[PDB]
């Protein structure tokens, strides 16, 4: 319901040619999760339309923010599907001392808060959730037994009915297709519903579920995530370069972590972070080899050890030159902007 | 529904259907499709490493195309969404730049 | 090329599973192409007799051998003493036998009794009219202690009492094998060859 | 043509999707170099004395 | 494994499946997310320039060796391991203007009749199906009446 | 039966995988066996029931 809501108002925004909705698409894991919905709003080409790209998702940020039901974003798409942002970070915190769910929740909540206020540093964003409401079914395995009901039929009436069984497979259309077993859905709606399902004991006795077992509520994860073995939370996040760059962000994050997460949990960065933190600068060997073989060749050029710095020293005044007109526009120094200085020094 | 659970006593045979409600269904509940808020379903088409995502953007298309002649009545398809346009731009950009 | 004799073996291997004693099969069957090429041999050990080699093996495999598999150039590490851990069921033959048991029924009731259960959900579709919302069930079916095992119920008695595992046999937490051991300079150990890749 | 090699080609050898992306530009442009050098010392002096 | 609480999925198969992958040559790092829809997914990323061919060989035979750990409801339904084509070259959505098909009818239409001609194409490496389900034959019981025989 | 004959003689004497459990994170095999004092002889075999 949600979701259809924001469908109609991405298709009500001018410049707006589609909503490709999916409710129960978690877009961090592309997994499926109850309360969670993804829906993409695909623009017009740009000479079909009066507005760029920010502004119209300026637009329906304004309108989603009005619906009560629940919490509703849109924002701009990467430059790269399977990478993620540039300038930002993804990490998982662990819990690898068995700490359990709840403590994973409170370190989550603690990390992005503490994060949510280094400047230049958004909330970020996670799949864990820790607090979804649940029912524990605890059963008294000894009056169980002690009546005759194993627990196979116990638990398979609980799978069966509530969880629904594969049966076996079919065929129709030309092709093969499950059949599956489960109650109907109104039988299976209520704590009574699940006290009154019937399992039966070695008396041939329709015994009810009820009467063998507690139920309480509870809470617990969807989804449940693990992280290179571990239970884990995902947090994805920004950094603004004009603040602090991506290295001096995961430095922050290391430090922040290791005064916030309780012994027995840890960070780990993953996606792009993890490469930044796992590679070297090969430029620290890469520049100085260029410098010297263009060196090599001017002085066999020129017959000179010394003519070659003549061109060689003033190569820095174009790469200053280039960088003051990208300052002077408010544009960062990024791949292109870097290939077009080098290119300019060859010229 | 014609299946058979037991024998009841009276001697008639207890069916399935007697029990149940059965239908050809869905094998999962779990995530819902729109499109312009009308149900969809949608597919993903990833090229292999080494394509052209050119022609292959032009040969799915031409295939739906031929595939929709068969369509039944109410049933339509879309392309919501084809990011080969930015290396056509690219392309395009490569041989306005050297005019 | 020995990634393509690793794959040619093991899907031979795979096809061979059909052939197999249900036992080998339930245990599963491993295809692991060698290393050759000896790097380092690491050993844990216990000067002061505090821990023995099972502990010992058992910690490298929690805390030790998968931080030594990321590190870079590592083609295999291979652990050396001892066996994984394992709940192990001592059973006396004349008491199971004198409650009128056979070891198949103490098997039958452990696998009753230790097993991943599926408990379903409330308020899932298909409903008459829209859920708010869904709820997920719980039912803990394995067990994880040996207090837990030793209180399988394996029958009820005449009386209606339940015999328990724990009244036919002695439970631990010990090792899945006795076959190797390892000491170093006569203290418990455990070794660890580190194997680097081509 | 050489002095131009001798800087953009290293460019290709630089580590991480960034190197990645810098080896898209390096080896395009150091081709183009050379193309257009061999170009410079045979169709362009030719033509101009034509 | 239809019903199991996200607990379990992670407790008693993604558990023991990383169990049998880790260690499998250039990993970089795995994750598993397992969701109250029965689905687990886990997730096994290889380092940069890592043939894809062998990475997923390599995952499929730790598989095979983990398959005998796995819940039998699990192992009935059958696990499958797939190496991903990350380049996304084409979204089609097949609809209904008027309502006379739902997303179930077209989501089956497009696994009957579309998929394996688009798998086809040459320079196709993935095809992805996003919504509803396949048919399934449902028995939807009424326990009352069950227990009631 | 042979069944019943050769299944004793495999629990007892030679040890049986059950299935597994969960510790300390991990996947664990539980096993049911004679403890070693009622296998250590050729009357503990024939007295086996
Ligand atoms: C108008 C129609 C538009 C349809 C557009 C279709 C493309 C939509 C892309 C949206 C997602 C882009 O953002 C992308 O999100 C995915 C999912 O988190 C991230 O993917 C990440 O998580 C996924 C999901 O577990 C894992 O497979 C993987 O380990 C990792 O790469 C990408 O690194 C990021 O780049
Ligand atoms: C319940 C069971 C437990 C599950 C087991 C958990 C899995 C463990 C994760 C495996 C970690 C691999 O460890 C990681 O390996 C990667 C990939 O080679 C290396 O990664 C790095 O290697 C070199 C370093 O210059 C670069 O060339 C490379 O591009 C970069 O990615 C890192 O050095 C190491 O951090
Ligand atoms: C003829 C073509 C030549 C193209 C070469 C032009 C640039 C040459 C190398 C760039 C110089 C530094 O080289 C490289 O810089 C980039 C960006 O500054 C750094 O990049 C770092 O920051 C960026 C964003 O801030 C992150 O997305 C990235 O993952 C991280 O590594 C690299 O760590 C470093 O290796
Ligand atoms: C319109 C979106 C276009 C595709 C965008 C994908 C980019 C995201 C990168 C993350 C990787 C996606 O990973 C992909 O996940 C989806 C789950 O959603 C799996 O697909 C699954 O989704 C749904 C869930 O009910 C079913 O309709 C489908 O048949 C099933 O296979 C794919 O088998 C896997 O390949």
């Amino acid at each position: 319901a949600v979701i259809r809501k924001m469908s109609e108002i991405g298709m009500n925004t001018e410049g707006v040619d589609y909503a490709v909705a999916f409710p129960g698409l978690n877009a961090l894991q592309f997994t499926n999760t109850p309360n969670t919905g993804t829906v993409f709003f695909g623009l017009k080409p740009f000479d079909q339309r009066k507005h760029t790209a920010a502004e119209i998702n300026a637009e329906i940020n304004a309108k989603i923010a009005q619906i009560q039901q629940g919490f509703g974003f849109s924002i701009l798409p990467p430059p790269i599907l399977g990478l993620g942002q540039g300038s930002g970070y993804s990490l998982y915190i662990q819990d690898r001392g068995g700490l359990g769910y709840g403590a994973l929740q409170s370190a989550v909540n603690a990390m992005s808060g503490a994060i949510m206020q280094t400047p230049g540093m958004h909330f970020p964003i996670s799949t864990y959730q820790a607090n979804v409401p649940q029912l524990d079914v605890q059963v008294d395995r000894d009056k169980a037994k002690a009546q005759g009901v194993s627990l196979t039929e116990l638990f398979g009436t609980l799978q069966t009915y509530l969880g629904s069984s594969y049966v076996n497979d079919f065929n129709q259309f030309g092709r093969t297709w499950r059949v599956m077993a489960q109650a109907d859905g109104p039988y299976r709606e209520s704590v009574e519903d699940i006290a009154n399902l019937r399992t039966r004991n070695n008396q041939g006795e329709m015994v009810p579920i009820g009467s063998m077992v507690n139920i309480s509520t509870t809470y617990g994860p969807d989804p449940v995530i693990r992280y290179n073995g571990y239970p884990a939370a995902d947090l994805i996040g920004d950094a603004d370069p004009r603040v602090l760059s991506s290295s001096q962000a995961m430095t922050h994050l290391e430090e922040l972590s290791k005064q916030i997460l309780p012994n027995g949990m840890n960070i780990e960065w993953t996606d792009l972070s993890f490469q930044q933190a796992t590679q070297g600068n090969t430029a620290l060997i890469v520049f100085p080899v260029a410098v010297l073989l263009a060196f090599l060749v001017l002085a066999a050029l020129y017959e000179s050890w010394t003519l070659p710095l003549a061109v060689i020293l003033i190569v820095p005044m174009t790469m200053l030159s280039a960088l003051f007109g990208v300052w002077l526009t408010g544009g960062d120094n990024n791949v292109f902007v870097q290939v077009g200085l080098v290119v300019l020094m060859g010229l | 529904g014609n299946i058979i659970l037991k024998t009841a006593q009276d001697g008639s045979l207890v069916r399935l259907r007697d029990v149940a409600r059965i239908e050809m269904g869905s094998g999962s509940y779990a995530l819902r499709s729109q499109l312009n808020n009308k149900d969809a379903v949608g597919i993903g088409i990833f090229q292999s490493p080494g394509a052209n995502a050119i022609d292959l953007s032009n040969a799915v298309r031409a295939k739906m195309a031929e595939l929709a002649t068969r369509f039944p009545e109410d049933m339509q398809w879309a392309a919501p969404y084809d990011p080969t346009v930015f290396v056509r731009d690219s392309i395009r950009a490569v041989v306005q730049t050297l005019l | 090329d020995p990634d393509q004799a690793q794959v040619q073996v093991q899907n031979r291997v795979a096809q061979a599973e059909a052939r197999l004693p249900e036992d080998v099969r339930r245990l599963g069957i491993t295809t692991q192409k060698q290393s050759p090429t000896l790097t380092l041999v690491v050993h844990l050990f216990s000067p002061n007799g505090k821990y023995d080699s099972l502990y010992m093996r058992n910690y490298a495999t929690l805390k030790v051998k998968d931080e030594l598999a990321r590190l870079p150039g590592v083609g295999q590490i291979q652990i050396f003493g001892s066996g994984e851990y394992a709940m192990r069921v001592w059973l006396d033959p004349n008491k199971v036998a004198a409650r009128g048991l056979t070891a198949s029924d103490v098997v039958t009731a452990m696998q009753e009794q230790n097993v991943q259960v599926s408990a379903g959900q409330l308020g899932a579709e298909p409903l008459p009219q829209e859920s708010d919302f869904l709820i997920s069930i719980n039912a803990q079916g394995r067990l994880h202690t040996e207090e837990e095992f030793g209180n399988i119920i394996l029958k009820t008695a005449q009386d209606g009492s339940l015999v328990r595992l724990r009244d036919v046999a002695r439970i631990e937490m010990g090792s899945g094998s006795y076959a190797l051991r390892s000491q170093l300079n006569n203290k418990d150990a455990v070794g660890i060859g580190i194997f680097q890749s081509p | 043509a050489l002095v131009l090699c001798a800087v953009f080609v290293p460019m290709a050898f630089l580590s991480g999707v960034t190197g990645q992306f810098y080896k898209q530009f390096a080896v395009t442009i150091a081709i183009s170099t050379v193309i257009s050098a061999i170009n410079s010392l045979t169709l362009s002096p030719a033509l101009a004395a034509l | 494994y239809p019903g199991a609480n996200p607990k379990v999925i992670a407790e008693t198969v993604a558990t023991p499946l990383e169990e049998a992958i880790n260690g499998v040559e250039n990993m970089m790092y795995m994750k598993s997310v397992a969701g109250s829809d029965g689905v687990l997914v886990t997730t096994v990323t290889f380092r940069p320039g890592t043939d894809p061919d062998q990475a997923q060989v390599q995952v499929q035979n730790r598989v095979a060796q983990a398959e005998a750990r796995l819940p039998e409801d699990v192992r009935r339904l059958g696990i499958t391991t797939q190496k991903q084509s990350p380049t996304l070259t084409l979204v089609v959505h097949l609809f209904s203007p008027n309502g006379k098909y739902d997303s179930l009818y077209m989501r089956n239409y497009a696994t009957l009749k579309v998929k394996d001609e688009l798998a086809r194409l040459p320079g196709v490496g993935q095809i992805q199906i996003f919504g509803s389900g396949e048919y399934a034959m449902r028995v939807w019981l009424d326990p009352n009446k069950v227990a009631a025989r």
